[PDB]
RNA sequence: CCCUCGA
DNA sequence: TGCATCCGTGAGTCGAGGGT
DNA sequence: TTGTGGGAGCTGTCACGGATGCA
């Protein structure tokens, strides 16, 4: 928890290196989610591999569905088994 | 623009059809005006809150001797019309001494209602008062220059955010201002704009030569120093 | 001098101007650009996703053209389109036409999300929606004292719900905190005797919009009242510019010792009799009272 | 007096003295005329015969046909539009979320000239939505109105604007058609005349003149008199014809290689080619009367002609000199003047039928694209009128229009008057109209041409003021879309009975007198000198020899709702607008009661509103039940009217029709058979007659508050019925389909006791806050089971799929009786959206009594909320024990300028008590003028005060003398209208006579029950993590910016922080604060607002590297822990 | 902008609702009826049931944590489930 | 301002605003208007930059102008600033961007690597810290 | 966000 | 190069419930 | 993937300051 005593708050221009140092993977596909299964398409704007898991402690394919498995990255999914909260603080990027 | 024919009827008698129709022009013009006027006043209030927000009281007294002189009053003294907003609630800058040696109000008193009454009763016609114009504090203002907190009646407490109270006090009645400007003029001054219809002033003391053409005035000032 | 203001700034602690040209675009986390299913089987997406999708589509089509060794005119067309789609993503409408959604509505870009009275600054940081707050019609209630307000029972019960729950478990009316919750939600008759206990001496803030000055928010001591309306002491009307032709007011419950103390001391109605603009009193007899006296 | 144009209508005796020579037209005619034109109904045709008849559809079809191919070989032409029957009745569409539509067929004839063959066919166009008998539409189940839209008529318009800097008087002209490209001509600061075409740069007008064919000398000959045209031609860049066309094309297409012939083609297509450019018959007539062209009444073609362009250019250059006259080749003495944008001869309205036609046309053209596309890609002998026509774009156009247009609106159905005025509205905004950011103040003003057309009183107080008006009583829209008003023709000084309908245009050429003008019984202007009006709000006295027309009636300027305010002319326009608006917010009460004091307008507004059941034909009542009414005509045929019973309106008010006839009764055509929601025996009854006292009462009616007798609670006189529709669906989700079930997790058998076997609440149950109405469960997933839920499921071996409770509950503060359940299934064949399996609506009815906080008002803008409901024994009472019903504070009346409310009160008393003027030894003087059969009245008589012709002051004072007494011979109200009241609290009499009387009071649809709201804690927005908004969503109040200024000015730092972190945004501090309060300990310290992190993330998304640093200068990590709570979870499971 | 009405409408059919601070707080507070029932069990039984069907470990792992053979962890598990089924009469309040 | 000096401008402006409010029967105490006017006269334009790092023509707060003048051992004449421009030119880029013209303020703050001291109350409001006023002052806190 | 309404 | 033009900035608060 | 083939809207806003660009 942040003690909320920040001295200063500073801007500058981001370098492409900074933009890649923030990113968790490149969004390569325009598709959002399957019209049938309502699940985030891989490499899309809602992909779970880079942005994060939609459901708490659940990977994309279901091989790791528990709080017991925590921190590990599913070698079949590429999805990190953690809280869904991460989907509000993990940026992707796009290589132009 | 006023209609030449007046509504000769009272609402007790009951207006005719044309009187009623005619009355609606102005009725609705005013109802519609109210929305734009309240938006204008609100924008001004937001800008004032922003410009004044960090102004807070920081210390009790900067101990300055600077201030401004306010008038309080051919056979008798006529109370000044503007005592309520410039003299009252100020901190007295210098002792108020009457025609005799009496000390009516001492330097650094509140100038409440009893004090202003005692001042007028003693023939005092001018007083020096502390102001935030003359306040010497680096950041913000000091309590003694600001005077009493209008909300509490006592002298302003050290933490008060008087910028927001000032912006609110100026904005709140802004919707009362109707029709160089009214509320447009308040905005013109606060925005520090070059005013429409600007009256030039003298750059130096001297003599005036006034060339009076047709729709063309030409003023020349010859300085007392003798310069250009 | 104009031109120097830029160069001198780029001439301090690195900060190379290369950052003004981009080879990689950052993509905002997906929670901040939601997509929700609607009644009907249709979806509603934030504009940000359509903008990023146009960027992605055009960048991929440019990749395809570069691979196919397309004519230079066509690849240049695609590069210009990519520039324009990133321009839309960042600040739509700033150059040329804005990317439009249905109804010829310009999609709100990342710049719009920050500007205006709807952007994050004015809409979500300098003011926000709060918990422990209610709203209702106001009625006069002339029997009150200056420091008091009539707070409806069904408002007080909700506003104080966790307090009355703790007390319900304190006095054994409930066995656990979950049953206390169920009790307050079912409005079992035990709660009301407890309610008047917790409400006592706990100040609440009343606000009436538009708040034109600080006296547009004032603290009161709540008296439990019969009915569904807030009773508002008749002498504070002038301060709120409140009449009783349908005005409504908002109730806010301070929680912390500090917030309650600020309410009792700084904001209590009977401590704010004087106008903070003119120094004169405002809680003065106004119309009927005048004709009485 | 009798008002007997309606059969069986109650006897409302009228104080009016002038005679109405004309009757109020069908108040729904504005919509029925329009739609029956669009359709081409038989009725419409007959009307045409009385007056070349084509219908809106026929017009689209003839404009579109014939459809030739690029080679002129094969032609498709649409011939006849016809309609099938309606697919389903109105109530059936409402129940099943359908659209009340009829199938549209057309006759499609395809010709092949190369083979000479002809294939006719009947082609189906789509399910065309239908207007009801009430002038509305049912769209996807809900009832809707298409509001008429105020647009500027096609034409040519000149205005004068002073120059920005130079202070020179500049002139501009806009040629604006009903469809196509705009044209503009503008003179600059410099004296060059310029043409602006579709916002392009201003080329010299000489460029266009030479591109049309006019040579340099041919131009100098005509425009030489104006040294402006000679100056701009000497300043012209190039001189020639095809070079001019070249420059036109160059400026018209940027980044484009110009070509002379394609420039010729494009320019001839833009304005003179009837394909994509059309100013309608309105625009043609407007420009022809504006410039003087074609005065032999030729209406053959409606397109921009070259001669029209030349005439407008010359008009502009001569208006720059401002000469009062002009003449064109063949022109006719044309006045030169600027145009008023707001004058109702230049501002027309597109009604419903035209609004629909304008979308039909778009769909048809999009379909014609596909027709021309199919004609090439298809085998020429294998095609048919069915293979070309794709009706997808037409159906999509109609659907889009009714479903997204600003002008297709949720019908407001508080009461019949609401819907009646809504159908009659004139709205300024919309597509093709003016936009809201361009809504100046002058479009909102009352314009002198609105007289008799748009009511100057009825309009909104808030942001829509002057943008929404309502049509005047006697007004009618002409086929051009202009509003006409009737006038009696005055021949040389006699006022005949010939009625002529004038537009605002034709009105300024004449002069108009008033309905208030004395005349002898034979007919002649016995008034010696008149006070009249002419153009631009003239007001002048004049001899009756110059008066051309006179008003047909007072209230001619007034709308329906406005014409229902007794003593309107005693009320200032502000409170009168308030009264007109608040009538349309009255709620229907359980028992409806017509006003003792009304105008002649109530009855005729109820009938035309439609919520009243009226007999189509004369007959005898064969049967009457609460459920239906059967009349046996003299024909031998029967007719049965089914009663709407406790239907829910769009706004939650109860639409309950009730029969007013008895079995055996004789009824005529046009007689009301059953009352509607706010009707009483055929008349509009929006409120109740209340015994009022005008006096302060102990501050409980301070500052507009109202005091009520508890009688109004006990006798249900201000009780209303309100019906909510709670709807919930079981649909397919990411973890499987939801199920509507009685098996709810974490719920005891007790709380389900009122549900049936399937999980829906049982009909007739009483329901309170949080009661399940429909049990539902949503697939959850094992990771989302709480540790307690996981333990319980393991121990008791529950193999059932893990679900979370997503039941539909009763929302906070709502309660009532379950009136009806309606359910649709996918197992059964029921139209449902995709993925939606089960749908169920529970209807709940609450009987709301009047309460502290409810809003009441009279008809004169006299609004208040209820401050206190006193026991009957506490009210001030009259000398015979009668407690007054409502106490209105005296201080509220005089400064609002509505003593109508007082005058009504007086008349209300008189009508309640009944009177008999002496009339012995002659009729008195005050009664001489009007009263006649008003010389006496029985108690609780029903009287009308027509606006501007009602009960005069002297006659009112006279009735207050001859008031009949009560049952003991006591006169309780003196000749001033005052009475001695006893203080019911103490018993002592009040020291002074108080005005008491009867006043009509309405229960406005602003009730505490709807408005009380409180939230401790609830839902949060996913984007910002701040509380949701709105009562319906259980939201939190917005502590806005000015509120934070208020909090700062106090120096209340901790309150401000707590409001801005733990009460909204701090996602861990929220939980820890609720936890602290529940555990009885001190509230913790705030965290970081989530919205600040959201701001930083948005900035990073803008490539801004915003970091937050510590004292050291090191970036701070803005994230939370993973296992921050491990000890206490074990502690809570007891391990 | 995504409407609050839209957020709530969507929450009506989602595996997890728009949860309130109070719900979270209660979930982070003891479930008294359940905690007392678990504390009634002996240590070995409570630990076996907790490891088995609260944390969901596989039985061999539950063995390796309590260093007892698989059979006796299974014995402790089934018998602690029985004892808790007896101890929890508030299943009827929730079932 | 340039003729009679700053002390006289402040008098002029307070009086000329009070006149508008007086002609409409509105009583504003002078001290509020003076609090606003004071913020219009807090900077000086640099005519000759002398030996300091100030770009000529820039508007510099009188306190920091005189402080950096004292430590360099500089031609500064007072400026009258409108309230909107005195607001957009504050040492807090957060305060400026949240007030008005957000895109421009943020572009400049980026180019200039501006570092917000986070000391104003509004800034403290935005981040969730106790405002430096009233009960949030260290003296009382 | 828009529409209609409320103070 | 000296302005005129064009462009970009801003235009009150909080509520209700119905929609894309 | 082959005779032919340019949208639907729109302005019915206003005041002010300063870069932009133009002769
Ligand atoms: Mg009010
Ligand atoms: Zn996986
Ligand atoms: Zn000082």
């Amino acid at each position: 928890l942040d003690v909320n005593f920040f001295d200063e708050l500073r801007i500058g221009l981001a370098t492409a290196e900074d933009i890649r140092q923030w990113s968790y993977g490149e969004v390569k596909k325009p598709e959002t989610i399957n019209y049938r299964t309502l699940k985030p398409e891989k490499d899309g704007l809602f992909c779970e591999k880079i942005f994060g898991p939609t459901r708490d402690w659940e990977c994309y394919c279901g091989k790791y569905k528990r709080v017991r498995f925590k921190g590990i990255i599913c070698e079949r999914c590429g999805v990190e088994v953690t809280r869904a909260k991460v989907r509000r603080e993990r940026m992707g990027h796009i290589e132009l | 623009e006023f209609i030449p024919r007046p509504v000769k009827s009272s609402f007790r008698e009951g207006l005719t059809v044309l009187e009623y129709f005619i009355n609606t022009h102005g009725a609705r013009k005013g109802l519609a005006d109210t929305a734009l006027r309240t938006a204008d006043s609100g924008y001004l209030t937001r800008r004032l809150v922003d410009v004044s927000q960090d102004v807070i009281v920081r210390e009790h007294d900067c101990q300055t001797e600077r201030g401004i002189v306010v008038e309080l009053a051919d056979g008798t003294l006529i109370r000044d019309p503007y005592i309520e907003t410039s003299a009252y609630a100020r901190t007295l800058g210098t002792d108020a001494v009457d025609e005799a040696g009496n000390v009516i109000v001492e330097r650094g008193q509140d100038l409440g209602d009893p004090e202003i009454d005692a001042l007028l009763a003693a023939g005092i016609t001018q007083v020096k008062v502390r102001s935030v114009l003359t306040c010497a504090t680096s950041t913000g203002v000091c309590a003694t220059c600001y005077g009493r907190s209008m909300a509490t009646g006592k002298l302003v407490d050290i933490g008060e955010a008087v910028g927001i109270v000032a912006a609110q006090s100026i904005g709140e009645p802004g919707t009362q201002l109707t029709m160089t400007g009214g509320l447009p003029r308040v905005q013109e001054l606060f925005e520090a704009r070059v005013p429409r219809g600007k009256a030039p002033i003298a750059d130096v003391t001297g003599r005036v030569r006034l060339e009076d053409g047709e729709r063309f005035y030409k003023i020349t000032i010859v300085p007392d120093d003798g310069g250009e | 001098l104009k031109r120097l203001k830029v160069v001198a700034a780029f001439q301090q602690s690195g900060n190379s101007p290369m950052g003004m040209v981009l080879d990689a675009v950052p993509v905002i986390p997906p929670e901040l650009r939601p997509m929700v299913q609607l009644d009907g089987g249709r979806f509603a997406t934030s504009d940000l996703n359509d903008l990023y999708r146009r960027v992605i589509n055009r960048n991929n089509r440019l990749k395809r053209l570069i691979d196919l060794g397309a004519p230079e005119i066509i690849v240049n067309n695609e590069k210009r389109m990519l520039q324009e789609s990133v321009d839309a993503l960042f600040d739509n409408g700033r150059r040329g036409r804005p990317v439009t959604g249905p109804g010829n509505r310009p999609l709100k870009s990342l710049s719009d999300l920050l500007k205006g009275k709807q952007g994050r600054f004015r809409q979500n940081l300098l003011g926000k929606r709060v918990d422990y707050s209610g709203r209702s019609v106001i009625v006069v209630g002339p029997q009150l004292k200056l420091h008091q307000c009539g707070l409806p029972k069904l408002m007080a019960l909700e506003l104080f719900k966790p307090f009355v729950m703790k007390r319900l478990v304190d006095l054994n009316h409930a066995q656990n905190i979950k049953s206390a919750k169920r009790m307050v939600e079912r409005q079992r008759p035990q709660v009301w005797d407890v309610l008047e206990e917790v409400i006592a001496e706990h100040p609440v803030l009343l606000n009436r919009a538009p708040t034109l000055h600080r006296l547009g928010i004032q603290a009161f001591e709540p008296m439990l009242v019969e009915g569904k309306a807030i009773q508002l002491h008749p002498l504070v009307c002038e301060a709120f510019n409140a009449d009783f032709d349908g005005d409504q007011m908002a109730v806010h419950l301070p929680l912390s010792a500090e917030a309650q103390a600020e309410a009792r001391i700084l904001m209590l109605s009977s401590n704010n009799i004087l106008s903070p603009a003119s120094g004169r009193p405002l809680a003065m007899p106004r119309l009927d009272m005048v004709t009485g006296l | 007096s009798s008002n007997n144009s309606v059969p069986g209508a109650p006897n409302r005796v009228s104080f009016a003295k002038l005679r109405e020579p004309l009757e109020v037209p069908g108040l729904l005619d504005v919509q029925t005329d329009s739609f029956e034109w669009l359709i081409g109904s038989p009725r419409w045709r007959e009307s045409a015969a009385e007056r070349n008849p084509v219908g809106g559809l026929e017009e689209v079809l003839y404009e579109l046909s014939p459809i030739e191919d690029f080679s002129g070989s094969m032609s498709l032409s649409f011939s006849d539009p016809r309609f099938d029957d309606v697919k389903a009745p109105v109530d059936e569409c409402k129940d099943k979320d359908m659209t009340y539509a009829a199938p549209l067929f057309v006759t499609a004839e395809f010709i092949n000239n190369n083979t000479g063959e002809i294939k006719s066919q009947t082609v189906f166009m789509g399910d065309f939505p239908m207007m009801t008998e009430k002038g509305t539409f049912i769209i996807n189940g809900t009832e809707r109105v298409v509001v008429s839209q105020l647009v500027r008529s096609p034409g040519v318009y000149f205005d004068e604007t002073i120059d920005k800097s130079t202070d020179k008087t500049l002139h501009s002209v806009k040629v604006i058609p009903s469809r196509g490209a705009w044209l503009e001509f503008d003179v600059d600061k410099r004296d060059t005349v310029g043409v602006r075409i579709d916002r392009k740069r201003r080329q010299p007008v000489t460029v266009l003149l030479k591109a049309l064919g006019w040579t340099s000398e041919q131009i100098v000959e005509r425009f030489g008199f104006s040294e402006i045209m000679r100056s701009t031609l000497e300043k012209d860049n190039t001189v020639g014809t095809d070079e001019a066309l070249l420059d036109i094309y160059r400026k018209l297409r940027p980044g484009e290689p110009p070509t002379k012939e394609s420039a010729q083609t494009l320019l001839e297509n833009l304005f003179f080619k009837e394909k994509r450019y059309d100013l309608a018959r309105v625009g043609r007539y407007k420009v022809n009367k504006k410039l003087g062209l074609h005065v032999g009444e030729p209406i053959t073609s409606s397109t921009l002609t070259e001669e029209d362009v030349v005439a407008t250019i010359e008009y502009l250059v001569r208006l720059h000199e401002g000469q009062t006259t002009m003449t064109v080749p063949g022109g006719v003495e044309v006045p030169v003047e600027t145009d008023d944008i707001d004058h109702f001869g230049n501002r027309r309205l597109r009604t419903v039928g035209e609004l629909i036609q304008n979308q039909i046309r778009v769909g048809m053209s999009r379909m014609e694209r596909v027709v021309r596309e199919r004609m090439t890609t298809q085998d020429v002998e294998a095609i048919t009128p069915q293979t070309l026509i794709n009706i997808r774009p037409v159906v999509a156009a109609i659907k889009e229009f009714f479903g997204t247009s600003q002008l297709s609106q949720f019908m407001d159905q508080n009461n019949p008057l609401s819907g009646l005025t809504h159908k009659r509205r004139l709205s300024a905004l919309g597509p093709g109209g003016l936009s809201r950011e361009r809504a100046g103040l002058e479009v909102r003003d009352v314009h002198p041409s609105h007289y008799g057309r748009m009511c100057p009183i009825e309009t909104p107080e808030g942001p829509n003021i002057g943008l929404i008006g309502s049509l005047s009583v006697y007004a009618r829209v002409n086929p051009f879309g202009f509003i006409e008003t009737p006038y009696r023709k005055v021949v040389d000084g006699v006022v005949s009975d010939e009625i002529v309908y004038l537009t605002a245009d034709e009105e300024d050429r004449h002069v108009v007198a008033q309905a208030n003008s004395p005349i002898d019984a034979d007919g002649r202007f016995v008034e010696p000198r008149v006070l009249v009006r002419r153009k631009a709000g003239e007001v002048e006295y004049v001899p009756s020899s110059e008066v051309d027309y006179m008003d047909v009636s007072p209230r001619q300027m007034v709308s329906v709702a406005t014409a229902m305010i007794p003593f309107l002319e005693h009320d200032d326009a502000n409170r009168a607008l308030m009264g007109a608006n608040m009538q349309r917010q009255a709620v229907p009460l359980v028992r409806s009661e017509a006003p003792l004091v009304g105008t002649g307008m109530e009855l005729r507004a109820a009938i035309d509103a439609g919520d009243v059941v009226v007999a189509e034909e004369s007959g005898v009542i064969e049967e009457v039940s609460a459920d239906y009414i059967t009349v046996m005509h003299d024909n031998g045929t029967r007719r049965t009217y089914r009663m709407r019973k406790f239907a829910r309106s769009n706004h939650g008010t109860c639409a309950n029709q009730c029969p007013i006839v008895d079995a055996g009764d004789r009824v005529e055509a046009g007689q009301v058979i059953a009352d509607g929601p706010c009707t009483d025996d055929g008349e509009m009854a929006l409120g109740k007659n209340l015994l009022v006292a005008i006096m302060p009462w102990e501050g409980h009616n301070y500052e507009d508050a109202i005091i009520l007798s508890n009688r109004l609670v006990e006798e249900d006189v201000l009780t209303s019925i309100h019906i909510e529709e709670h709807e919930i669906d079981a649909r397919d989700t990411k973890l499987g389909a939801e199920e509507i079930t009685r098996d709810i997790p974490n719920i005891s058998d007790e709380v389900l006791a009122d549900l049936d076997e399937r999980g829906i609440v049982r009909i007739g149950a009483e329901v309170r806050d949080g009661d399940i109405l429909v049990g539902k469960v949503t697939p959850k997933g094992e990771t989302e089971l709480t540790p307690e839920e996981r333990l319980l499921r393991a121990i008791f071996g529950e193999k059932a799929r893990e679900v979370r409770d997503t039941s539909l509950k009763v929302p906070h503060g709502e309660s009532g009786k379950v009136i009806g359940i309606r359910v649709f299934s996918r197992e059964d064949e029921d139209e449902l959206p995709a993925g939606v399996n089960e749908l169920v609506r529970v209807y709940v009815a609450q009987k709301r009594k009047i309460s502290d906080g409810d809003k009441l008002a009279g008809r004169h803008g006299n609004k208040g909320v209820i401050g206190k409901i006193l026991p009957v024994e506490d009210m001030p009472f009259l000398a015979d024990g009668t407690p007054v019903d409502i106490i209105l504070n005296t201080h509220g009346v005089p400064r609002r300028m509505n003593i109508g409310q007082i005058l009504e009160t007086h008349l209300g008393w008189c009508a309640h008590s009944g009177w008999k003027v002496d009339a012995a030894k002659g009729v008195p003087d005050w009664a001489a003028r009007l009263p006649d059969e008003l010389l006496e009245a029985q108690p609780n008589a029903i009287v009308s005060t027509p606006v501007f012709d009602g009960a005069q002051e002297a006659e009112l004072q006279g009735l207050l003398s001859c008031t009949l007494p009560n049952r003991d011979g006591d006169v309780l109200v003196d000749a001033d209208g005052k009475a001695m009241l006893f203080d019911g609290r103490s018993g002592e009499p009040f020291p002074y006579p108080v005005t008491v009387g009867y006043m009509y009071i309405m229960k406005l649809h602003h009730l505490v029950d709807d408005k009380i709201h409180a939230r401790s804690t609830g839902p949060y927005s996913m984007i910002t993590q701040q509380p949701l908004g709105g009562k319906a969503q259980f939201g939190g109040q917005r502590f806005g910016e000015m509120e934070c200024w208020a909090m700062q000015a106090y120096g209340a730092a901790y309150t401000l922080q707590e409001l801005l972190t733990i009460k909204s945004d701090d996602t861990v501090g929220r939980v820890k604060v609720y936890e602290a309060i529940v555990k009885g300990e001190n509230i913790p310290e705030p965290g970081i607002p989530e919205s600040f992190k959201v701001l930083l993330k948005e900035l990073q998304s803008l490539c801004l590297n915003v970091e937050v640093l510590s004292s050291d200068g090191a970036a701070i990590e803005l994230r939370e822990g993973e296992d921050e709570d491990l000890e206490r979870a074990a502690a809570n499971l007891g391990i | 902008q995504i409407t609050d009405w839209q957020l709530a409408s969507n929450a009506e059919h989602s595996s997890t609702g728009l949860r309130s601070a109070e719900v979270e707080a209660l979930e982070a507070l003891p479930d008294t009826e359940i905690k007392e029932a678990l504390q009634a069990l002996p240590e070995e039984f409570r630990m076996a049931v907790y490891y088995a069907d609260v944390e969901g470990f596989p039985y061999k792992e539950i063995a390796e944590i309590m260093d007892t053979p698989i059979g006796t962890v299974m014995s402790r598990l089934h018998r602690g489930r029985r004892q808790l089924r007896g101890l929890l009469a508030d299943v009827a309040r929730d079932r | 301002l340039r003729v009679q000096g700053p002390r006289e401008v402040q008098i002029h402006l307070v009086r000329e605003v009070q006149e508008v409010y007086r002609a409409q029967g509105v009583s504003i105490h002078d001290k509020h208007i003076e609090v606003i006017v004071r913020q219009m006269l807090r900077r000086v334009t640099i005519i000759d930059s002398g030996s300091t790092e100030f770009l000529p023509g820039s508007l510099i707060d009188r306190a920091e102008f005189e402080a950096e003048n004292r430590r360099v051992v500089a031609a500064g004449r007072p400026v009258l600033m409108g309230i909107t421009k005195a607001s957009l030119a504050t040492d807090s880029w957060l305060s400026a961007a949240s007030f008005q013209e957000t895109t421009r303020v943020l572009t400049d703050a980026a180019i200039n690597c501006r570092s917000d001291k986070l000391n104003g109350l509004k800034e403290n409001v935005i981040i969730g810290k106790l405002i430096p006023a009233g009960t949030g002052i260290n003296r009382y806190r």
